[PDB]
């Protein structure tokens, strides 16, 4: 169970961080209008 | 202890609503399309056809 | 000069009419007491 | 038995799904 | 489960039977 | 140019046939989790003992059940609110005896709809639309949530959350009705009233846009080929269908702005939603709908019933069976 | 059960048979008949009020 | 007498979309009743 | 019944009262439509 | 199916096929009111034919018998089978008389215009209308019991529980 | 100029409230069941018919007030004014509940003279009849369940009540004795009216989401006129949204529209073929496989044999006082119920 | 005769009288003063 | 836009309409509460007062069991 | 259009396509026979519903 | 008889299933 | 990468006579073997 408690907590976190670094990733600017912001 | 907090979960959800409101009407404020689409400069007339 | 009497006249009539009686009679029935 | 015939009314309705979204027909601006 | 000894066969024929019907009429169009 | 750069742009893009977006980073995983386990434990999932008392239901289509009565059962009113995931128990026949996938299917299906919604926003921000579609679709989460995670926290056990099922859901609204007199709160009347009118609205402008469409087929054809996908000109006269519902009511109860329509359509049901999910989620902490019980007495003082009174007996019997194993005190105080 | 759909069916085909003229549609006019109190009967277009 | 052909002999088109329509209605209609025809 | 009497008297005077102040133009519009 | 183009089918005038569906109209409402009056004249009065199914209040006594025709007012009683006879009898006649007028007097102006009579789709409107009209009687009369829904072919009705029908009757 | 041209003349003038033949036999019968509803809910009593005060008189709120269904004892008479149980007095008419067939049967030839006016209006307006088509699911309702339903059950007493709690004392009976959420006919029901509900919301929001830029203020309502050509907003824009978000999505228009009525007007059909069926005890009440296992294996449990005790709990303590006409004397002892509770 | 059938008979005689005759009487006069001038 | 008849707002705003509506809605008004104050409305629809719901002979729920004949019932019922 | 013998003997039963009389025609006649159809219908629905009690028979199983 | 309570959905099918094959290719035959 | 159309694709055909001795022969094959699904 251990093993399978790394493993969520290592999948959640990765997720989480790619959702979080995603939207730091200068979003605002990913739009078909104006992007200079 | 339920008028308090039956209140404050109707209210913390409204003010859920008017965060996606505001903010999803100061991101296209901001990049200029919150009035709507241009006619002529239509995004997806511009994009390929998904299949 | 539009006409006084007509058929919208009496389609608000024949609702605002008994409305008002009705509300009154309510009205008088929130002081009934057991 | 009737196990059975529930996940295959199941399974089809899933796969008529990922029909119509994988292999829809393609709209086209004409 | 002590089920209608009917059941399978309709369930199978409620759903195949117009399910033949739609495939026949979308194979055919264009002819 | 960078890598990372590259996943942005492939992640954001919006011309991948799904679009992913960063909100899709989270809802696909979590989904895609949810559903696998909500298959896979309808079909299989051993009995639950919901209530505690070492009762197991059987909610899987192997044990028993049927579509109709098959469901995910909630996890132990003995586990309460504590969270409960599989390496928190001695083994999978552990958890699953306990209720273990529907906490582990609820949780990240409320993931998944507060990012579906949050992806909603993304890709009509990506295709330079107006950002409220997101706003319409928080009706149906809040409902969700409503059931699922607030009338949960709010009764204290995830054993009151509405189960996966079509009976279950049965038995949830009609245990909810017999403690908290769901029909008589007024925010489930909004609701009524939202989805009524919802259903009345979408038959009125479906019908009344097929009614005025122009003619533009022949008697042979479906007239849904007298549309063009993408055609610059309207299919059907607004005006003819104005001049037909301001003369079925009175000119001044017809709209003859598509906007100011269309927003009313969209308005009308959201609105009602939220009540209703609102009141779900307030009768959470036990403020129920109205009591009217002997609400009327003659002048003796002797009670006279109304229709409120034979609701109440309604509810009394649904009450005094429910969970019949369940209780050992007089009063259900959750 | 039947005696009620066939309810639908006689509205259907009573609808068919009156309406059969714009079963394909209606006119690429009705942007004058259609207006309120331009004529004194609704679709009359010999009632022209001219006014 | 002859066998004339007929003019009234008109095509029956199904769409694609109408395909996946009516196979999903089929799907779920079944799944609907299905628990009631075992009973 | 006096209680009738009471209750049909404001009708008559609402009535009566519209009557005086309208029946001049009410008898107008008469005319004016044979 | 095959021979379709049958000359009757078309207008002598014009070339296209026409039905003049008032002259239809008059020949099969005058032919189903001969098959109506032969019906309760003949068959229901077993002046040729068998009769009908009638029995005892309690159906213990079920048979198949000639029935003469009630005239009086307790035709219109539905428990009594002589008014299902005298009715045959009667509204057979009027359709043949009926049959009789529709196959003479063309239709008026206002209501060959108003009914659309030249097509055939306003048959096909007023025809489901008479024909779920119909089936809501016979819903009707088989529930609540009728001379023609006798409890010894249907089974016994559920009013006849819910009054104690036959509890009583055994007292 | 004949008098029924004359006549057909001003009563299809184009005045405030349009008239037409329609009119003749929508408006008095609406009218009649109207003021009979606001009449009964105001003043008249249910005290004689099912032992309840059923007005704002005797102390309801708007909540409890109905128009109550009439006494068992008359089965289905249409409890005319005249009829042989009131005989024309109108007090008795009153207490005997005579306003419920009244309100029901002017109600149904309003309804009736509704459908009508949509029809007369929809070919003076020269539009096709949708709008009359769509609405033959509310006359399903209604026909169904204020008149089918209490015609194959006992009596009019059966019948709904014309009020918010009768209505809701209505729905509890159907779930208790006829186990109406079980019904598949009233599944599909379900999912008619709220999928209704949700195209509803979604082509309003979708619509007003992709709207174009049609002027320069922020309020988008004042960038429409009635009689422009052009298409108000992008349907190739909502289409790619929806395609992508949803896996598909809308393309025509047309077959859209038709959606939005086809969806509820079916799911109002479907339902109103279920209660049919409840008018005869045609009950999808039971599945005999849970219940002959149940009997025969102390074990097993289900949502379902949960519901079937729920359902048993309610008649049990519901009858005595809703059917009070049937004199149920159904002792404490005899009550199932639960362990403490 | 019967009381019954005394009340049916009097029922189609005041309907007529109270509602259906002074309605088309009404209704013609009213069409007829009123007319639509082409 | 118009169908023939006056303007709702210009019939509201008018001094004549307020003369008029300044008189017959208060009367309205009062003839309903009157109708409810004099005791009429019991009268006229049957409905029991609150003192006669029950009477000495009878504790129970006046419920109609004749077919026909409900004067005499009701009359008993009291 | 081909001809039959049966066809030839049934041509003028299908012969007069269309043909009206001008105007109102036997239409007064025609509510008359209409109304007194609809007091028939009234007169057997209250017999069944109860609502009209004749003599010399019951509405009832028995006669 | 105590016949395999298999042998008709098994029948229907065995002639079902090759029967619509055919039917689809016929129909669909000229496009 | 593109999506590209398939000219291998070949219509397939079946005609009246194949038809008839195809539903002859399934027929023929129920007949025969429907005796021994049952048992
Ligand atoms: C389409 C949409 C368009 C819009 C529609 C709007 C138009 C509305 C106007 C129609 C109103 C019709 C009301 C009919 C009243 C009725 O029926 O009243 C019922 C009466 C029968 O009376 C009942 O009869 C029952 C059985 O009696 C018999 O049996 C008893 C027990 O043994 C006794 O012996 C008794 O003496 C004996 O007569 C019980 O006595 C009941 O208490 C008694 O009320 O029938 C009758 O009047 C007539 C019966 C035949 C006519 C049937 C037409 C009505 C269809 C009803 C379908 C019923 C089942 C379907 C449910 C699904
Ligand atoms: C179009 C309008 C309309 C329609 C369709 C109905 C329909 C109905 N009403 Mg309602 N009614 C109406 C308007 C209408 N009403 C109005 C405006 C009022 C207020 C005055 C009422 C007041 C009212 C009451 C108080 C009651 C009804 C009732 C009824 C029902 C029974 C009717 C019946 O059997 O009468 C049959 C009568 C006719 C069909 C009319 C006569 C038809 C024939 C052809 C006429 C014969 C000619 C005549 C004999 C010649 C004599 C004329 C005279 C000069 C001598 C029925 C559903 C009853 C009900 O609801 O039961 C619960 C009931 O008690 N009605
Ligand atoms: C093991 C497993 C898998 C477990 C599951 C077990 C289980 C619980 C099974 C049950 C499953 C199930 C399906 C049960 C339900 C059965 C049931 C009740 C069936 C009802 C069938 C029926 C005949 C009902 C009658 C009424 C009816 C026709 C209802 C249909 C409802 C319906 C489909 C409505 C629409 C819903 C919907 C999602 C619509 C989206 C449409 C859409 C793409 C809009 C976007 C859009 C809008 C715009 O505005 C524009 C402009 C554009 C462009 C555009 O695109
Ligand atoms: C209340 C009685 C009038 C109600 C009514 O039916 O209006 C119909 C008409 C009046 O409106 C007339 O009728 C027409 C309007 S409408 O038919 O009411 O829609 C209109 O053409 C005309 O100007 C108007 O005078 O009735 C009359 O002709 C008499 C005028 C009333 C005089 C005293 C009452
Ligand atoms: C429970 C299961 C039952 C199913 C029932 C419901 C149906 C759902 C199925 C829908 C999926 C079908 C999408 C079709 C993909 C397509 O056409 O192109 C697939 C393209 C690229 O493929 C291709 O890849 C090619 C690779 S290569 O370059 O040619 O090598 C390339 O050409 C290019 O990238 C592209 O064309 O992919 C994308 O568009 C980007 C990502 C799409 C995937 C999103 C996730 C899918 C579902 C997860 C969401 C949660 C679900 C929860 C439970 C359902
Ligand atoms: C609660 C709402 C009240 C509902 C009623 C409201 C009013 C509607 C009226 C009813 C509609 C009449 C039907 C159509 C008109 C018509 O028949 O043609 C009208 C004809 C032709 O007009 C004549 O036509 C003649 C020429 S010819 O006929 O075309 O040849 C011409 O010379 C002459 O000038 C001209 O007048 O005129 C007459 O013959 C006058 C009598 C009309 C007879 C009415 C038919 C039914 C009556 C019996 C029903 C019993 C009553 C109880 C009802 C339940
Ligand atoms: C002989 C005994 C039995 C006979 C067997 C044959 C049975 C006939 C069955 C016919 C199938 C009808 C369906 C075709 C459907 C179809 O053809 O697609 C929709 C179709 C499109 O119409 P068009 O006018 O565009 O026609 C284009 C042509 O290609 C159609 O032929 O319109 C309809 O048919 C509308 C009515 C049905 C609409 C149904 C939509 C509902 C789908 C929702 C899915 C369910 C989800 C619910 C979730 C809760
Ligand atoms: C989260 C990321 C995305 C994942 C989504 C996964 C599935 C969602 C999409 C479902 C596809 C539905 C295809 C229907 C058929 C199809 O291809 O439809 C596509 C069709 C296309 O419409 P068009 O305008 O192109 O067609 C016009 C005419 O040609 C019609 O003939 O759209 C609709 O008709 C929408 C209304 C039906 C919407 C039905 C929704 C029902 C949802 C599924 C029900 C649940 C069953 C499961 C039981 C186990
Ligand atoms: C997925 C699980 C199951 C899949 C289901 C699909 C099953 C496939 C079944 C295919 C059907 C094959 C039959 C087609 C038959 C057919 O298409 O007609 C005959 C056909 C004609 O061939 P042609 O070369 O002329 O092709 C013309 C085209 O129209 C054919 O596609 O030739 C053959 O197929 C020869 C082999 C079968 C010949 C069978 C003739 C015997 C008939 C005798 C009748 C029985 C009486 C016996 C009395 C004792
Ligand atoms: C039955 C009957 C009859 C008839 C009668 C009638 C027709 C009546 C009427 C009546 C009426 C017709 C009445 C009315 C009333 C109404 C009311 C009662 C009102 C109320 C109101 C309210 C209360 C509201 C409120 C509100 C809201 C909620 C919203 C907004 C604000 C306000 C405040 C406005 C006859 C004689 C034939 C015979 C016998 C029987
Ligand atoms: C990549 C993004 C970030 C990912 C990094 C996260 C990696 C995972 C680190 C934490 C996961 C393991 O964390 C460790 O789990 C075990 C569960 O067996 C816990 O163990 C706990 O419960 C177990 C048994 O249930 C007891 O024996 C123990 O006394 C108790 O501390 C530890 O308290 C915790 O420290
Ligand atoms: C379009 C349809 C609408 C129709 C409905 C409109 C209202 C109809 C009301 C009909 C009322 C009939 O009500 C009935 O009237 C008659 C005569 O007044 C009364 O009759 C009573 O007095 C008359 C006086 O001559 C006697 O001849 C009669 O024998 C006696 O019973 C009944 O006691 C009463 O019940
Ligand atoms: O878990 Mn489910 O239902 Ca909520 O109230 Mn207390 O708990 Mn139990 O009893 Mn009633
Ligand atoms: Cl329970
Ligand atoms: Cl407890
Ligand atoms: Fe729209």
């Amino acid at each position: 169970m251990l093993t399978l408690k790394i493993a969520v907590y290592i999948v959640v976190g990765l997720f989480i961080s790619l959702f979080i670094f995603g939207f730091l990733s200068s979003d605002p600017t990913r739009n078909p209008g104006r992007k200079d912001f | 202890r339920a008028w308090l907090a039956t209140s404050h979960f109707v209210l913390g959800f409204f003010f859920l609503v008017g965060h996606l409101w505001h903010a999803g009407r100061a991101r296209a404020a901001a990049a200029g399309f919150e009035k709507g689409i241009d006619r002529e400069t239509e995004p997806t007339l511009f994009m390929p056809d998904l299949d | 000069t539009y006409p006084i009497f007509t058929v919208r006249w009496l389609a608000v009539h024949t609702l605002a009419v008994p409305s008002v009686f009705f509300v009154g009679a309510i009205a008088a029935m929130q002081f009934i007491q057991r | 038995m009737e196990s059975v015939a529930y996940i295959l009314v199941l399974t089809m309705a899933l796969a008529v799904l990922f029909f119509a979204i994988a292999f829809r027909e393609p709209p086209r601006i004409e | 489960m002590q089920v209608n000894n009917l059941g399978f066969i309709a369930s199978i024929l409620f759903v195949l039977v117009p399910t033949v019907f739609l495939l026949i009429l979308f194979i055919q169009t264009g002819k | 140019a960078s890598l990372w750069e590259q996943f942005c742009q492939w992640v954001t893009s919006t011309n991948n046939r799904i679009y992913v977006g960063w909100f899709g980073t989270l809802m696909i995983p979590t989904l895609l989790t949810a559903t696998t386990c909500f298959i896979i434990a309808f079909i299989a999932a051993p009995p639950v003992d919901i209530d505690g008392i070492r009762e197991p239901v059987a909610g899987s289509l192997l044990y028993g059940n049927n579509i109709i009565s098959g469901a995910v059962v909630p996890s132990s009113n003995a586990i309460g609110l504590h969270f409960y995931p599989i390496w928190e128990a001695a083994s999978l026949d552990e958890w699953l005896y306990n209720g273990g996938p529907y906490q582990l299917v609820v949780f990240h299906f409320l993931i998944g709809i507060f990012c579906y919604m949050g992806r909603q926003w993304e890709l009509s921000y990506r295709l330079g639309m107006r950002p409220w579609i997101c706003v319409a679709y928080s009706a149906p989460v809040s409902a969700a949530t409503a059931v699922f995670l607030i009338y949960p926290i709010g009764q204290g056990s995830f054993s009151d959350g509405m189960p996966l099922g079509i009976s279950g859901t049965f038995n949830f609204m009609i245990n909810f009705q017999a403690e908290h007199n769901i029909l008589m709160h007024p925010f489930h009347m909004l609701g009524v009233a939202g989805v009524f009118g919802g259903s009345l609205f979408s038959a009125m402008h479906g019908s009344l846009v097929t009614s005025s469409l122009v003619r533009e087929t022949t008697e042979v054809e479906s007239q849904n080929y007298g549309y063009k996908f993408g055609q610059e000109e309207e299919t059907y006269n607004i005006v003819a269908a104005h001049g037909y519902f301001g003369r079925l009511i009175f000119q001044y109860a017809s709209f003859n702005n598509s906007r100011s329509l269309h927003f009313f359509l969209g308005a009308w049901p959201v609105i009602g939603i939220w009540f209703t999910a609102m009141g779900v989620s307030t009768m959470a902490f036990n403020l129920n709908g109205f009591n009217f019980n002997q609400s009327i007495l003659d002048s003796q003082g002797r009670v006279i019933g109304t229709w409120a009174d034979v609701l109440n007996r309604a509810n009394i019997g649904f009450e005094v069976m429910h969970e019949r194993n369940a209780h050992n005190f007089p009063l259900d105080l959750a | 059960v039947f005696a009620l759909l066939f309810f639908f069916g006689h509205i259907w085909h009573g609808s068919r048979t009156l309406f059969r003229d714009v079963f394909a549609g209606v006119d690429p006019g009705l942007e004058e008949q259609v207006e309120f109190g331009v004529f004194a009967k609704v679709g009359d277009l010999s009632t022209r009020k001219e006014a | 007498m002859d066998r004339n052909s007929n003019p009234n002999r008109q095509p029956v088109e199904l769409n694609r979309t109408s395909l996946y329509l009516g196979l999903l209605l089929v799907a779920v209609l079944g799944i609907l009743f299905s628990s009631y025809f075992f009973n | 019944d006096w209680r009738v009497i009471v209750v049909v008297s404001p009708l008559l005077i609402a009535a009566t009262w519209a009557a005086i102040n309208i029946g001049a133009a009410a008898i107008r519009q008469l005319q004016d439509v044979l | 199916w095959v021979f379709w183009d049958l000359e009757l089918f078309v207008d002598p005038r014009t070339g296209e096929s026409a039905l003049d569906l008032p002259k239809m109209f008059g020949i099969h409402l005058f032919l189903s009111g001969l098959l109506c009056f032969g019906f309760g004249a003949f068959h229901l009065t077993g002046v040729w034919g068998p009769g009908m199914w009638v029995s005892d209040p309690y159906g213990l006594t079920g048979h198949v018998q000639p029935v003469a025709p009630e005239w009086g007012p307790a035709g219109f009683n539905p428990f009594n089978p002589g008014g299902v006879v005298a009715h045959h009898i009667a509204a057979g006649i009027v359709g043949i008389i009926a049959g009789l007028f529709h196959l003479t007097v063309r239709p008026p102006e206002r209501l060959y215009k108003a009914l659309r009579m030249g097509n055939i789709e306003t048959v096909l409107s007023s025809s489901i209308a008479a024909v779920f009209f119909a089936a809501f009687v016979v819903a009707g009369t088989m529930w609540y019991g009728n001379a023609t829904t006798p409890i010894e072919l249907f089974g016994p009705t559920r009013y006849q529980w819910d009054k104690g029908y036959f509890q009583e009757e055994i007292q | 100029r004949g008098w029924f041209d004359v006549l057909d003349d001003w009563l299809k003038r184009d005045r405030f409230v349009f008239i037409g033949w329609s009119g003749l036999l929508l408006f008095p019968c609406a009218f009649m069941a109207l003021g009979g509803w606001l009449t009964g809910t105001t003043f008249v009593t249910s005290w004689y018919t099912h032992g309840l005060a059923s007005s704002y008189l005797e102390g309801a709120n708007f909540l409890t007030v109905a128009v109550s269904s009439p006494a068992d004892a008359f089965g289905h008479s249409l409890l005319f004014l005249w009829g042989p149980e009131a005989q024309g007095n109108l007090t008795r008419w009153f207490q005997i509940g005579g306003l419920w067939p009244f309100v029901a049967l002017h109600g149904a030839f309003g309804l009736i003279g509704f459908m009508l006016r949509q029809f007369e209006i929809s070919r003076l307006v020269g539009i096709r009849p949708y709008n009359a088509i769509a609405f033959s699911g509310p006359i399903a309702v209604f026909v169904s369940v204020f008149l089918m339903y209490p015609l194959g059950q006992s009596s009019w007493f059966f019948a709904p009540s014309f009020g918010v709690a009768g209505i809701f004392r209505f729905i509890l009976f159907l779930q208790g004795f006829h186990n109406w959420t079980l019904n598949p006919f009233h599944m599909m029901g379900v999912a008619g009216i709220l999928g209704g509900a949700l195209l509803c919301a979604i082509h309003g929001a979708t619509v007003e989401n992709t709207l174009f830029e049609d002027g320069e203020d922020s309020n988008t309502f004042r960038a429409f006129e009635p009689t422009q050509a052009e298409e108000t907003y992008s349907m190739v824009t909502a289409n790619r949204f929806w395609s992508q978000i949803f896996g598909i999505a809308f393309s025509n228009k047309r077959w859209l529209h038709f959606f939005m009525l086809f969806v509820p007007v079916t799911g109002l059909w479907m339902s109103s073929v279920g209660i049919v069926g409840l008018a005869l005890n045609l009950r999808a009440y039971d599945f005999v496989s849970q219940e002959l296992r149940a009997a025969e294996d102390p074990e097993f449990e289900t949502f379902y044999t949960k519901n079937i005790l729920l359902n048993e709990g309610m008649r049990a303590w519901m009858a005595p006082q809703d059917q009070p006409h049937e004199n149920f004397i159904f002792p404490e002892e005899v009550l199932p119920r639960g362990n403490a509770l | 005769m019967t009381p019954s059938l005394a009340n049916f008979l009097w029922s189609l005689v005041l309907g007529a009288a109270i509602v259906l005759i002074p309605a088309t009487v009404g209704l013609i006069f009213i069409s007829q003063k009123d007319k639509i001038t082409r | 836009g118009t169908t023939g008849e006056r303007p709702f707002s210009d019939i509201v705003t008018s001094i004549r309409y307020w003369v008029i509506h300044s008189i017959t809605i208060p009367m309205l008004f009062i003839a309903g509460w009157l109708f409810v104050s004099t005791g009429l409305a019991y009268d006229a629809f049957g409905t029991p007062r609150p003192d006669e719901y029950f009477t000495q002979t009878r504790q129970e729920l006046p419920i109609l069991q004749e077919r026909y004949d409900i004067n005499q019932e009701i009359q008993e019922f009291n | 259009a081909q001809r039959t013998r049966l066809g030839d003997i049934l041509r003028p039963l299908n012969s007069e396509y269309g043909k009206v009389v001008p105007g109102w025609g036997t239409t007064p006649v025609m509510g008359v026979f209409m109304a007194l159809f609809l007091v028939f219908l009234l007169i057997i629905l209250q017999i069944y519903n109860s609502s009209l009690i004749l003599e010399g028979f019951s509405v009832d199983w028995a006669g």
